[PDB]
């Protein structure tokens, strides 16, 4: 029975088999979303988890600090909307401004962005922890400019 | 262990090319599976010349087989900054000098 996540993290080896089927099992109990328990739990790690997600959702996975800061799009987005989600936006090409997310299925900070920014937004998988120590250096080097 | 990617024309090269990598970046569509932050080598050929250039590269971009949008599967690898890469990012800057402006999708961003 081990399917979602709970399968793919096995499958790249990250965690054993029946370690696994405890977070299924322990999860349903809890009634907790399944990925969430494994991160909250520290099972795997943030970006074991994300290369589990993104097999899991069809969705690309990029690791930011290989990114250039000097090109990226955090000042587009409103820092209030930053506080409400814990997204990254990394980059704009025409229409699109791909925003990097820690949680595939978290559609709520798209389309607050979407509305706020009034560009078409697809989102990038970054895991948990490089959205946080990145975003607060790119707004340093973006704060470099003025206020 | 050998990645190989060959790019006929300039649009090829555009879909390809990561600008916003440090050093620069293309894009290897495969269907093997990498972690990022592996090495790798890759074989590249620009479509200026039939010189094949060996690029010693960290993986910093996956997308996966069967993902959403018609995405490609492979991997994003970043030139290894020096000489070597830099000579690449170099010779790709210039082959698509009036496209790095455009607005048109690649196979990453």
């Amino acid at each position: 029975m081990i399917t979602g996540i709970a399968r793919r993290l096995v499958q790249d080896g990250a965690v054993e088999e029946a370690v696994a089927r405890s977070a299924m099992d322990q999860a349903s109990a809890a009634k907790v979303p399944l990925p969430q328990w494994f991160a909250e739990k520290k099972l795997v790690t943030a970006s074991q988890l994300a290369a589990a997600n993104a097999v899991e959702f069809g969705m690309p996975l990029l690791d930011v600090s290989a990114f250039d800061a000097s090109q990226n799009a955090v000042k587009l987005v409103s820092e209030e909307l930053l506080q409400k989600h814990q997204v990254l936006p990394l980059f704009k090409r025409g229409n699109r401004l791909f925003v990097g997310v820690s949680n595939p299925t978290q559609t709520r900070a798209l389309d607050d962005i979407k509305f706020h920014t009034n560009l078409v937004v697809e989102p990038i998988l970054v895991d948990e922890d490089q959205i946080r120590r990145t975003l607060e250096q790119w707004q340093a080097s973006n704060a470099a400019l003025g206020s | 262990g050998i990645l190989s990617l060959a790019l006929k024309d300039k649009p090829a090269l555009y879909s390809a090319y990561m600008p916003f990598v440090k050093g620069g970046g293309i894009f290897v569509p495969t269907p093997k599976r990498y972690m990022l932050g592996d090495e790798v080598f890759l074989l590249l050929t620009l479509p200026d010349s039939s010189e094949r250039l060996p690029v010693a590269g960290k993986v910093i971009w996956t997308t996966p087989a069967g993902a959403q949008g018609n995405r490609a599967a492979g991997i994003g690898v970043q030139f290894p900054d020096g000489p070597e890469g830099e000579a690449v990012r170099n010779k790709i800057e210039t082959l698509l000098a009036g496209l790095t402006t455009s607005d048109k999708p690649t196979h990453t961003m």
